[PDB]
C-alpha cells in the first residue's frame, strides 16, 4: 500500500544503478 | 518548565521588563507581532474572531509603522496606557491546532494547503 | 531674493531650452574646475617640472 | 494580496510650505546621547572579545622573543 | 628574528602627497646612476627609449 | 638567458628592476635602506665566501 | 464618547497642527520656495551629464 | 613603475570635488519629496 | 544513446592531450654538491628533491616511534644509499615544492 | 483594459516595467540597510563592461600573459583606469553582497513565505566565488600560480576517484597552459550565469514583497517605489562612488598583494601564500583540521548549514528588534568572522592553532542554537501575560 | 488559487513553464512549416556549448592562431568532431532560419496585430551576421585576412569621418593583431545578447497567438501545444539530426573554402575572394554598384525595406492560399534570391555585370509592388458580388 | 501641431547643439 510504495520506490534507487555504471564506468571506487 | 515563570527566577523577570519596554514605545501587542503569511494557522485564528477585535488590531499596527518612519516614539502620555502581554489570539490558535492534529489521527485531507513558490 | 523669480522667468517654462542648460552648463562648469586643479598643481611643485631641467638641451 | 480594509483620517502640507535642510543640526547633543546610552552592550560584544584576544597573541609573542635571545 | 630581515624606516620621498609630483631632475640623474653602475647585470625590459 | 645569468653571478639570479618598488612590501624605502645599508655582521654570525 | 475619526469628518476646523519633528512650516502669509527648488536641481543634473 | 602617476592624481582631484556636489544635491532632493509623508498627522480611533 | 555519446564526447575532450602525454617519461643529469646542502634540477613540469645527510642526521632520524606515524614505515626502504636521499621534488599533500 | 488609452506606462509593452519597478508597493518604514541589494546590481555591470573592454588586449598564453597585462597599465589609452577599475572592483562587489547577508540575519528575512529567496541567494555566493578565483589566475603572477596549486590539489583527499580529478582539471600533470586557456573560457561564462540567476532571485521577491525593520505585517501602510525609494537609493549610488573613487586614484594597490608582481616561476615557492581578504574566512577553516580529506569536509558544511537555516519553524517574531537575547548572539557571531580573518592571514604555529580551532567550532554552534530558541520561546505568551 | 492544492504543473514555481510550453493554445492546422523556430533555438544552443569547448584550447595571436586551431584537429580527444560541429554548424543555423523568413512572407506573417514581432526579428537576423563575420576571423587563414580587408575598408566612404572610423575599427593602419584580438571578445559575447532578443521574440507572439495555414480568425478551434505539436516538432528533430551528420562524418569541407588551409599572408592576394554561400546574395548587390559609397547605401535599403512591411494598410485576406496574382509574384522573387547567390560568386566582368544588376532591381520592385495590391485588391467585394 | 511642430524644433536644434557640445570643443567661451 505505503509498504509497496517505498518496495517500488527503492528499486527506482537501483535502476538508477544500472543507470548509473551505464555510462561512466566509475572504475576506482 | 522551571527556568521561565517570572515570579519563581530573576533573570526571567529581566527579560520581560525588556520586551516590555520595547512594545510599549510603538504601542503594540505582543500578538500583533504574528503574520497571517508565516504561519497558515494564524489566517484561520483571526477569520473566527469578531470584526472589532481585528480592526483594533490593524489600527495599531498603522500608528507603529508611521512612528518608526519618523523615527519617534510614542508620547508618555499615551505609553502609560499601553497593554502589552493583554492577548486575543492564544486560545483561538490552539483550538485551530488542535483540531488539526485530530484530522490527522484519524485520516482526512488538510484543509487548507501553503502554495509552493 | 528677486533674481530667483527672474532667472525663472525667462528659461525653464520650456523642455528643450532646459536641455540647453544642462549640457551647456556642464561645459562651463568642466572648464572652471579642471583650470582651478591646472593652477593648483603648479603652485605646489615649483622646481620639479620638465621644463625646469638646467642641463636640458645639452647631453653631448 | 493587498486589501485591508481600514478607517483613518490624514492631513498633509505641501513640500513648498515647509523648511527642507535645517532639521538635521537641531538638537545633535541630544541626538548622540540616545544613540550610545542605548547601544552600549552591542558593542561590548563586538569589540570585547577582538580587543582580549589582541591583548593575549602580543603578550604570547613578548615572552617568546625574549626566550630564544642568548 | 633575522628570518623576514630588519624593518625599514619612512622617507619624506618628493612625490608623496596627494598633489605632489616627480621632481624631474632627479628621474633625469637616476637614468645616469642605472646606465652606469646597474645596467652592467640587471635589466629592465619593460621601458622603451 | 636566466641560465647566462646565474652562471656569471655565483648561482644567483639578478632580477628584473621595471617593477621592483611594486614587487615587495613597502617598496620605496626597502630598495633606499638596502643600498645604503651594507655594514658590519653582530657577534656570533658568519657569512659564507 | 464618540470615535476621535468620526469627530474629526463632522467638525472642519480651519486650524490644522501637522507634525513638526522633522519639519518646521512657513507661517501661512510667504511665498512659496519653488524657484530656489529648482536651482538646487539643476547643478547636480550639471553633473551627472 | 608607475609611470601614470602624474594623470591618476589629477583626475581624481577633478572627480571627488565634482562628486561632492553631487551629493548635496541628492540629499536636499531627497528631503524634499519625503516631506510630506515625514509631517502628517494621522488619527485612528485605538487607544491600547 | 545519444545522450550516451554527446556528454562523454565534451566531457573527455578535457582529459589530457596527446602532445601532453608524449613529454611524460625521460632521462636526465645532475651535479655535485657537498653532505648536507641543497640543490634541484628539472624533470618534467617539476623539480627532484635532495639530501645527503650528515652523521649527526643518523640520531633524530630514524629511531623515532614507528607507531607514531601516520604510514609507519622504516627509513631503510625510502633509502637506497646510508648517506643520501634524492626523489621528486612535490610534497603528497597539496602540489607545493615546500 | 479600457475603451481607449491613458497612461502609456499601463500599456502592455511597458507593463512589467512599470508594475515591477515604478508602482511596486513597498512599506514605508525600510531604512538605508534595504538599499545594498540595488548596489550589487551595480556593481555586477561594472565588472561585465569593463572586463569585456579588458578582453580585447589580454593573450591567455604563459609566454605572453604577464607582458599583456603590462601593456594594458603602459601603451592602451587610459587603460590603467580600465585595470584598476576592475582589480578594485572585484572588491567592492563583495563589500556590498557581506553587508547584504548580514541584513538578513538580522531581521529574520529567510523565514515564511520567503525561503525560496534565500535559497537562490546561497546559489548566487557559491558563483561569486567560483568567478573570482578563476579570474585571479590569467594575470599569471607568483600568486596566481601558487594559489591555483594549493587549492585544486586539495581534490586529491577524496576516497578512490580523485587523482583522476585533478588530472581532469589540470589537463595534464600540474598547473601550465592547458589549465591558463580553460580558466579564460570559464571566466567569460560565469558571469552570465551569475546575470540570469540574479533576475530569477528578483521575482521570487515580488510574488511576496519585502520585510520591514519590525517583522511584521504591513498591507495597511504602503507606498510605491518611484519616487520616494529611487531617491533614497540615489543617495546610496553617489556615496559609493565617492568611497569607490579613493581606491582608484590615491590607493590602487592596497588592497593587493606584491607577490603577484613577479612572473610565475614553478621552482621556488613564496614564502607566505594568503589568498585575497575576501577568502580569509574560509581558508581559516579549511587550514584549522589536521587532516586534509577533513578539511574539504569543513567547506561543504558551511553551505549546507546556510541552506538549512529557513527550514526550522517555531519563531513568529521576526525581528531582533524585540528579541534581546538572539540580538546578543549576532553581535557574538559577527566578531567571530571577523577574528577567522586574522586568523587566515597568519603563520601555521603557535598560538595560532588554537585561536583558529577554537572560533570554527563557534561559528557552526551559531545554527544550532538557532532552534532552540525555537522552543524555549514560544512558550513565552502563556507566563508573561497580564 | 484554490483552498488546497492540485496539479502541480499549475503552482507559481511552473505556471510560467505550464502555460506557454504545455497548455498554451494552438491552431489545429498548423504544417510542418510551423516547426523551422524551435528548431533554429537548438541551433543557437549547439553553437553555444559548442564554442565555450573550442575556446579551452584556442589562442587569439597572430603567431598563434591557425597553430591552435590544428592543435585541437590533432591532438585534442574528439576535438576534430568539436570543430566540424561548429563550423558546419553555422550553415545548419542559417538554413533554417532562411525557410523561417519564407513561410512568414509566404502566409503573411508580418500582418496587425502581428508587427512586433517581425521588428524584433530583423534585428535578430543582423546580429546574426555580424557574429557570423566576426568569428570566421579566428582561424586566420588566407580568407579570414582578405575578407575583413575588403568590409572593414567599405566604412571609408562615408562622408568627412570615414578614414577616422575605419582606423579605430582597425587599431591601427591594418588588420593586425589588435583586430584579432578585438574579433575575439565581441564574438563570445554578441551570441548572449542574441539570447536575450529570442526569449523577447517569444513573448511578443505569446499575446496574440499563432497565425494558421488559412489567415482566417482562429479561436472556435484550438487544442494544446502538450503533446500534439511537440510530438510534431519531434520528428523534426530526428530528421534534422540525419542531414547534420551527413555533413561532419562524410563531407565536412565541401561548404569551405580551400584557401582558409593556407596561413594569412598579407603581401600577396588570393586569385578570388568570395565570401561563405549564406553572404552571396548581399554580396552580389554590394558589388552591383560601380560607385562605393552608393553600395554602402545600398545595403542599408535592405534592412530599411524589411523592416518597413508590415506598416502599409489595407489587406484583409493573408493567406497566400486565396490570392492567385501575389502568389506568383512569391515564386518570382525565390527565382531571384537563388540568382542573386550565383551573381556573389562568379568574376566582375562580362555577362555578369548586366545580370547582376537587373535582379538588384526586381529584388527591390518586390516592396514596392506590394501596396499596390492593397489599393487595387479592395474594390474586390464590391465587384465580384 | 504647430507648437509639437517648433517644439520639435526647439531641441532639435540641442542636439545640434549638443553633439556641437561633446567632440569638437572650442574650449575658452
Ligand atoms: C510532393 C511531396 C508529397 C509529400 C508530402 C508533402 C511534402 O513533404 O511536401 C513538402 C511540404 C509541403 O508541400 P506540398 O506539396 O504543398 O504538400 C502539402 C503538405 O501536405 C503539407 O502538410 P503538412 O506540412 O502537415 O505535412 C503532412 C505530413 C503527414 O505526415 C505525417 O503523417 C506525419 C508523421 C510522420 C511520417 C512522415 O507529411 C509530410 O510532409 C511528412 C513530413 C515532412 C516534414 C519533415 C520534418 C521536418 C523537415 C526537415 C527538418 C529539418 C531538416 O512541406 C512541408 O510539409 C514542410 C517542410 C518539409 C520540407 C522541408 C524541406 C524541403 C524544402
Ligand atoms: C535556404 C536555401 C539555401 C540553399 C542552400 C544552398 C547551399 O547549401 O549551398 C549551395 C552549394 C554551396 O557550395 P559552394 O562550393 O560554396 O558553391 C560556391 C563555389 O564557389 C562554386 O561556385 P560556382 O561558380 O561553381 O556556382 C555556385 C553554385 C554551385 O556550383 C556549381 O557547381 C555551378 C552549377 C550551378 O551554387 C551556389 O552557390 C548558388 C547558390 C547561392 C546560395 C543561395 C543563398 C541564398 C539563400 C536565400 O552549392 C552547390 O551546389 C554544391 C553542391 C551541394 C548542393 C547540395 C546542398 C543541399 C543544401
Ligand atoms: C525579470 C525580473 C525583474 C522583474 C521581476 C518580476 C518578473 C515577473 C514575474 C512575476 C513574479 O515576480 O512572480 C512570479 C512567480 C509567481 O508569482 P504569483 O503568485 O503567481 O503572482 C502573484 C504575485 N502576487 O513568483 C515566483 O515565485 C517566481 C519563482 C521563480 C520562477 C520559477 C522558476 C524556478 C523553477 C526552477
Ligand atoms: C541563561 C542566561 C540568561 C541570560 C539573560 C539574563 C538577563 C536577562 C535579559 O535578557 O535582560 C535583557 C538584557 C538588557 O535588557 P535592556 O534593558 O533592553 O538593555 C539595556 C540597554 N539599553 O539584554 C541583554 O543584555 C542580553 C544580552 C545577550 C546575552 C549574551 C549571551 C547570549
Ligand atoms: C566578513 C567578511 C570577511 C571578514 C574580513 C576578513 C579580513 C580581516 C581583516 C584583516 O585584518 O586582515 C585582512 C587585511 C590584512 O592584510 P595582510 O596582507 O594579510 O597583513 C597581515 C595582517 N597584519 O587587512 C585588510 O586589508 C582589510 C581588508 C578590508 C576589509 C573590509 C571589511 C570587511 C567586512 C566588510 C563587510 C562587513
Ligand atoms: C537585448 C534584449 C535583452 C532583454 C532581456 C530580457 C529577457 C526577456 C524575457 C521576457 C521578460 C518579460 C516577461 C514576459 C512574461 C509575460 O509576458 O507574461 C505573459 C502575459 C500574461 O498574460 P496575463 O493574462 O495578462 O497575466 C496577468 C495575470 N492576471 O501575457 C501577455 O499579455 C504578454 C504581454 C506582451 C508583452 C510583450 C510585448
Ligand atoms: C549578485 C548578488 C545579489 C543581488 C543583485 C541581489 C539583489 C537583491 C535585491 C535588488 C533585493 C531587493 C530588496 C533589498 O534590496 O533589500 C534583494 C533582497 C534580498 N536578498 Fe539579494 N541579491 C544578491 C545576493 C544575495 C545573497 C548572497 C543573499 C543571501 C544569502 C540574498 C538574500 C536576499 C534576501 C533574503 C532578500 C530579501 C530581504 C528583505 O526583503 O527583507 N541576496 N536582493
Ligand atoms: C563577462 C565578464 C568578464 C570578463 C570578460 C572578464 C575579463 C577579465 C580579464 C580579461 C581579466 C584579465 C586581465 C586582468 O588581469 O586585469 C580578468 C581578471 C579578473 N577578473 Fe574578470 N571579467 C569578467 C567579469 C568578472 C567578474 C564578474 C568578476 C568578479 C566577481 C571578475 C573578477 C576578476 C578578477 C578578480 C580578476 C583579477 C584581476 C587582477 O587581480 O589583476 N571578473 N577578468
Ligand atoms: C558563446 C558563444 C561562442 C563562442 C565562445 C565561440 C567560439 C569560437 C571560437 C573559439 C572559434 C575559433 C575556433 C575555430 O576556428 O573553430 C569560433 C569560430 C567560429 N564561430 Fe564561434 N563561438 C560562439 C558562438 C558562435 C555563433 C553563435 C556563431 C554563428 C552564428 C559562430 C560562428 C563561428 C564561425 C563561423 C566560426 C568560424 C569557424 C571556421 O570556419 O573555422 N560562433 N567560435
Ligand atoms: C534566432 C532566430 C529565431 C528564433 C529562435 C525564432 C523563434 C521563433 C519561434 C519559436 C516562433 C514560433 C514557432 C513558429 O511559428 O514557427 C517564431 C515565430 C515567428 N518568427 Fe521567429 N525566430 C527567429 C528568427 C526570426 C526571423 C529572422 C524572423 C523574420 C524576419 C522571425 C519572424 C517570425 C514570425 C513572423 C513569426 C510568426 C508566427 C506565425 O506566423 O504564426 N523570426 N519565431
Ligand atoms: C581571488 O583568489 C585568490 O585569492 N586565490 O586564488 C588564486 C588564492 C590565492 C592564494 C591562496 C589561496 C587562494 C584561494 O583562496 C581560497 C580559499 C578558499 N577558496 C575557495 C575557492 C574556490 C572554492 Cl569553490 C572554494 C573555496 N579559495
Ligand atoms: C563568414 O564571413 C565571410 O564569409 N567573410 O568574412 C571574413 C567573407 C570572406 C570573404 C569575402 C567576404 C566576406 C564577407 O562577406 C560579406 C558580404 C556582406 N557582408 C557583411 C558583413 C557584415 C555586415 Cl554588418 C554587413 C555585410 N559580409
Ligand atoms: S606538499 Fe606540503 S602542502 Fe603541498
Amino acid at each position: 500500500i505505503q509498504p509497496t510504495d517505498v518496495k517500488a520506490a527503492a528499486m527506482w534507487g537501483v535502476a538508477a544503478a544500472t543507470g548509473g555504471l551505464y555510462l561512466i564506468q566509475p572504475w576506482g571506487w | 518548565q522551571s527556568f521561565i515563570d517570572p515570579k519563581k527566577n530573576w533573570f526571567a523577570a529581566q527579560h520581560m521588563k525588556a520586551i516590555s519596554k520595547r512594545l510599549r514605545r510603538f504601542g503594540l501587542r505582543y500578538d500583533d507581532l504574528y503574520d497571517p503569511y508565516y504561519d497558515l494557522d494564524v489566517k484561520e485564528a483571526l477569520n473566527r474572531l469578531p470584526k472589532e477585535v481585528v480592526d483594533a488590531r490593524h489600527q495599531r499596527l498603522k500608528r507603529a509603522m508611521d512612528l518608526s518612519m519618523k523615527h519617534e516614539y510614542l508620547p508618555e502620555d499615551l505609553q502609560a496606557m499601553q497593554t502589552p502581554f493583554r492577548g486575543y489570539l492564544q486560545e483561538m490558535l490552539a483550538l485551530v491546532k488542535r483540531e488539526k492534529a485530530e484530522r490527522e489521527s484519524l485520516g482526512g485531507l488538510p484543509l487548507y494547503q501553503r502554495t509552493i513558490p | 531674493g528677486g533674481i530667483f523669480e527672474a532667472l525663472y522667468k525667462v528659461l525653464m517654462r520650456r523642455n528643450s531650452v532646459y536641455v540647453t542648460f544642462v549640457i551647456a552648463g556642464a561645459f562651463v562648469g568642466e572648464r572652471a574646475v579642471d583650470y582651478g586643479v591646472h593652477k593648483l598643481w603648479e603652485h605646489n611643485n615649483v622646481g620639479k617640472r620638465y621644463e625646469d631641467i638646467s642641463v636640458l638641451g645639452q647631453r653631448q | 494580496k493587498g486589501f485591508v480594509p481600514m478607517k483613518a483620517v490624514t492631513y498633509g502640507l505641501s513640500p513648498f510650505q515647509q523648511k527642507i535642510m535645517p532639521g538635521l543640526w537641531k538638537d545633535l547633543p541630544t541626538k548622540i546621547h540616545h544613540k550610545v546610552s542605548e547601544n552600549w552592550i552591542s558593542a561590548t560584544l563586538l569589540l570585547g572579545p577582538l580587543v582580549g584576544v589582541y591583548s593575549y597573541v602580543q603578550n604570547y609573542q613578548e615572552k617568546e622573543k625574549l626566550s630564544h635571545r642568548y | 628574528e633575522a628570518e623576514h630581515g630588519l624593518a625599514c624606516p619612512s622617507y619624506p620621498w618628493p612625490h608623496q602627497g596627494i598633489l605632489s609630483s616627480y621632481d624631474h631632475a632627479s628621474i633625469r640623474r637616476g637614468h645616469q646612476v642605472y646606465t652606469q653602475v646597474c645596467a652592467s647585470c640587471h635589466s629592465m625590459s619593460l621601458i622603451s627609449y | 638567458n636566466e641560465a647566462a645569468a646565474r652562471f656569471a653571478n655565483g648561482g644567483a639570479y639578478p632580477p628584473d628592476l621595471s617593477l621592483i618598488t611594486k614587487a615587495p612590501h613597502n617598496g620605496q624605502n626597502y630598495v633606499f635602506a638596502l643600498l645604503t645599508g651594507y655594514r658590519d655582521p653582530p657577534a656570533g654570525v658568519s657569512i659564507r665566501e | 464618547e464618540i470615535p476621535a475619526t468620526v469627530a474629526a469628518v463632522k467638525n472642519p476646523s480651519s486650524k490644522i497642527v501637522y507634525d513638526e519633528h522633522n519639519h518646521e512650516r512657513y507661517p501661512p502669509g510667504d511665498p512659496s520656495k519653488r524657484a530656489f527648488a529648482y536651482f538646487v536641481l539643476t547643478g547636480g543634473r550639471f553633473v551627472y551629464a | 613603475a608607475e609611470p601614470e602617476m602624474e594623470e591618476r592624481k589629477l583626475m581624481g582631484f577633478k572627480w571627488i570635488f565634482v562628486l561632492t556636489l553631487a551629493l548635496l544635491q541628492a540629499g536636499y532632493y531627497r528631503r524634499l519629496r519625503w516631506s510630506v509623508l515625514k509631517s502628517r498627522k494621522l488619527v485612528l480611533d485605538v487607544v491600547n | 544513446s545519444l545522450v550516451r555519446l554527446l556528454i562523454l564526447k565534451f566531457v573527455l575532450s578535457m582529459s589530457a592531450s596527446k602532445d601532453v602525454l608524449a613529454l611524460a617519461s625521460l632521462e636526465v643529469d645532475l651535479s655535485s654538491i657537498e653532505p648536507g646542502t641543497t640543490v634541484t634540477v628539472k624533470w618534467r613540469g617539476k623539480p627532484v628533491f635532495i639530501r645527503r645527510r650528515t652523521e649527526d642526521d643518523i640520531k633524530l632520524a630514524n629511531s623515532v616511534d614507528v607507531g607514531s606515524l601516520r604510514d609507519p614505515q622504516q627509513d631503510a626502504e625510502r633509502v637506497k644509499n646510508p648517506e643520501w636521499l634524492i626523489v621528486i621534488g612535490v610534497c603528497t599533500h597539496l602540489g607545493c615544492i615546500p | 483594459m479600457r475603451n481607449q488609452r491613458f497612461s502609456l506606462l499601463k500599456q502592455p509593452i511597458s507593463s512589467t516595467l512599470n508594475q515591477h519597478l515604478i508602482d511596486y508597493p513597498t512599506p514605508s518604514n525600510l531604512s538605508y540597510w534595504w538599499g545594498f541589494g540595488s548596489l550589487a546590481g551595480i556593481c555586477l555591470v561594472i565588472q561585465i563592461v569593463t572586463g569585456v573592454f579588458l578582453a580585447m588586449h589580454y593573450t591567455p598564453h604563459v609566454d605572453l600573459a604577464f607582458n599583456s597585462v603590462e601593456h594594458v597599465m603602459r601603451d592602451v589609452e587610459g587603460g590603467w583606469l580600465l585595470r584598476y577599475m576592475h582589480a578594485n572592483g572585484a572588491s567592492m562587489f563583495l563589500i556590498v553582497v557581506h553587508l547584504h547577508i548580514f541584513r538578513g540575519l538580522y531581521h529574520a528575512s529567510y523565514s515564511s513565505p520567503r525561503e525560496f529567496v534565500r535559497c537562490l541567494g546561497v546559489v548566487i555566493f557559491l558563483l561569486m566565488i567560483v568567478t573570482a578565483f578563476t579570474g585571479y589566475v590569467p594575470p599569471w603572477g607568483q600568486m596566481s600560480f601558487w594559489g591555483a596549486t594549493v587549492i585544486t590539489s586539495l581534490a586529491s583527499a577524496i576516497p578512490v576517484v580523485g587523482d583522476t580529478i585533478v588530472t581532469w582539471l589540470w589537463g595534464g600533470f600540474s598547473v601550465d597552459n592547458a589549465t591558463l586557456n580553460r580558466f579564460f573560457s570559464l571566466h567569460h561564462l560565469l558571469p552570465f550565469i551569475l546575470v540570469g540567476a540574479s533576475l530569477l532571485h528578483l521575482a521570487a521577491l515580488h510574488q511576496y514583497g519585502s520585510n520591514n525593520p519590525l517583522g511584521v505585517h504591513s498591507e495597511m501602510d504602503q507606498i510605491s517605489f518611484y519616487p520616494y525609494f529611487y531617491v533614497k537609493d540615489l543617495v546610496g549610488w553617489v556615496a559609493f562612488a565617492i568611497f569607490f573613487s579613493i581606491w582608484i586614484f590615491y590607493a590602487p594597490n592596497v588592497l593587493g598583494h606584491p607577490d603577484n608582481y613577479i612572473p610565475a616561476n614553478p621552482m621556488p615557492t613564496p614564502p607566505h601564500i594568503v589568498p585575497e581578504w575576501y577568502f580569509l574566512p574560509i581558508h581559516a577553516i579549511l587550514r584549522s583540521i589536521p587532516d586534509k580529506s577533513g578539511g574539504v569536509a569543513a567547506i561543504a558544511p558551511v553551505f549546507i548549514c546556510l541552506l538549512a537555516l529557513p527550514f526550522f519553524k517555531s519563531m513568529y517574531v521576526r525581528s531582533s528588534s524585540f528579541r534581546p537575547i538572539h540580538q546578543g548572539i549576532f553581535w557574538l557571531l559577527l566578531a567571530d568572522r571577523l577574528l577567522l580573518g586574522w586568523i587566515g592571514c597568519q603563520p601555521v604555529e603557535a598560538p595560532f592553532v588554537t585561536i583558529g580551532q577554537i572560533p570554527p567550532l563557534v561559528f557552526f554552534l551559531f545554527f544550532a542554537i538557532t532552534p532552540i530558541p525555537g522552543r524555549v520561546g514560544r512558550g513565552i505568551p502563556n507566563s508573561y501575560t497580564d
